[PDB]
């Protein structure tokens, strides 16, 4: 509540995004986010490795 | 929409930290990755960014 | 070094506080010392950074 | 955590610097750090005393 209130959400370190194309499925594209460290509503955040996403490949016409 | 168009989504959640932004091309493997989160700064950062100003300001002068 | 070369040492420990410097002058008892420590900014001191930020750009303008 | 995760290192009073030349050796230079505190790696650092320390000398050649 105190770190909310005097500072707001905010990152520390890491958490950036890169597309790497791992063929998981033909229909996604797998991107990584890097490791990282975050204050987010004032609660800490603390992740020591990267996390892979996936996003749906564009079909609308 | 269009790539000429097309604009990420607009959000207001505050309990939520943005990471950053990705674009997918129309139907290709295809994406890019931006940084965009809310990195901090420190109080030194700060006495920087003031001293910067005071450079402004007698530059203006 | 000679006194128009002279420079402190370079350090980057996380661990301490730089407080200052002493520059002792070759083969005397003087000395002169200078402070260079980060003190922290309040609000009411960021506030009026960006109120000069305001006046600036007005006098831009 | 919380303190160096936020802030960084900062002062809030005092750790001026003084060169007053007591002869306690004629090898060394007195020099008085004035009575301050800090917060430093995230930790509470207070001196309620004006602190003696000394430096050698000059004699490279």
């Amino acid at each position: 509540e105190r770190t909310y209130d005097e500072s707001g959400s905010y990152k520390v370190n890491g958490f950036e995004l890169f597309s790497e194309g791992n063929a998981e499925d033909d229909d996604h594209v797998s991107v990584v986010v890097d490791a990282g460290k975050a204050y987010v509503k004032g609660f800490k955040v603390d992740k020591p490795v990267s996390t892979r996403i996936s996003v749906p490949k564009s079909y609308d016409l | 929409n269009i790539m000429r168009l097309v604009t990420p989504p607009l959000n207001t959640d505050p309990e939520n930290l943005q990471l950053g932004t990705v674009t997918v091309l129309p139907d290709s493997d295809e994406a890019v990755c931006i940084s965009f989160a809310i990195t901090r700064l420190s109080m030194e950062d700060l006495q920087k960014v003031k001293t910067r100003v005071d450079n402004l300001e007698y530059n203006q002068a």
